[PDB]
């Protein structure tokens, strides 16, 4: 029973937004509404990490806290990269972001830096194989600046997933690693964007902007221990 | 500290 195609059975499926195509902060507030669920679905994803569930408790609150956007851009990322050809923005089937709302108003800046992620994904040619196994990676890319109470286990699971990039690469070795380790790289860079937009609706409540208690605790916690500065993501340059 | 999360792991 192969680990590459053991990710490919717990890889969650898409979650439909279930929205009414027919305002700038509707839109927010759905896109929120739906992502909880998300987070619902990669929590299971989670858990269903072959090695995830040696990680100790703490850790795992820790890790999905900490990439849990991370890991909801970059799929979002594949999304608009197989459906579109990087065209448009494909949160689920029935939301896509065209050129039209992407004119809607406050809402240009976020979308532009959702497309560079897929943009990435055009200009690479990214094969199925590989995005499973770098999103594994996301998952343990960020982490706490102090420490890892189980910086023995996790270092080695890390590895692990990277001798599987190795596996998932060479079906497709050692010119192109450099590119995707670059690219494993740059997303802390560029979901430390959203990230922020995403504490600013979050805390500027005359905004009017909703997340599901799901995201509401997450971000609630996550949000000081972000603001001080106390995450250091592991890079590879 | 995130409430359902937990009860997720936990
Ligand atoms: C990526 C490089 C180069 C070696 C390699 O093997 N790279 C692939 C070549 C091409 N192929 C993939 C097709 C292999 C062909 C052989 S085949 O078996 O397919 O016949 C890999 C291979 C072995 C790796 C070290 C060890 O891991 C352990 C340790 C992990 C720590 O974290 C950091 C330090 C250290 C020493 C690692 C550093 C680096 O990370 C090495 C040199
Ligand atoms: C610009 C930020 C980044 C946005 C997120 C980008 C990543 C993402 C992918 C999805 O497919 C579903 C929801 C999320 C997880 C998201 F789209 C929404 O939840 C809204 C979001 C946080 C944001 O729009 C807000 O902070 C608005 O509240």
């Amino acid at each position: 029973p192969t680990l590459i195609s053991l990710l490919e059975v717990i890889e969650p499926e898409v979650l439909y937004s279930g929205y009414d195509s027919t305002t700038s902060t509707r839109l927010m507030s759905t896109l929120n509404r739906l992502g909880g669920r998300q987070v619902v679905s990669a929590v299971k994803w989670a858990k269903a990490l072959p090695g995830f569930r040696n990680l100790h408790l703490d850790d795992q609150m820790t890790l999905l806290q900490y990439s849990w956007m991370s890991l909801m851009a970059f799929s979002l990322g594949w999304r608009s990269y197989k459906q579109s050809n990087g065209n448009m923005l494909c949160f689920a089937p029935d939301l896509v972001i065209n050129e039209e709302r992407m004119q809607l108003p406050y809402m240009y800046d976020q979308c532009q830096q959702m497309l560079k992620i897929s943009s990435e994904f055009v200009r690479l040619q990214v094969s199925y194989d590989e995005y499973l196994c770098m999103k594994v990676l996301l998952l343990l890319s960020t982490v706490p600046k102090d420490g890892l109470k189980s910086q023995a286990v996790f270092d080695e699971i890390r590895m692990t997933y990277i001798k599987e990039l190795g596996k998932a690469i060479v079906k497709r070795n050692w010119q192109r690693f450099y590119q995707l380790t670059k690219l494993l790289d740059s997303m802390h860079e560029m979901v430390g964007g959203l990230l922020q937009f995403c504490f600013y609706t979050f805390v500027n409540k005359s905004l009017s902007v909703e997340f599901p208690e799901m995201l509401a605790e997450i971000i609630s916690n996550q949000l000081p221990k972000f603001k001080a500065g106390s995450v250091k993501p592991l890079l590879f340059h | 500290r995130p409430a359902i999360l937990y009860a997720l792991l936990s």
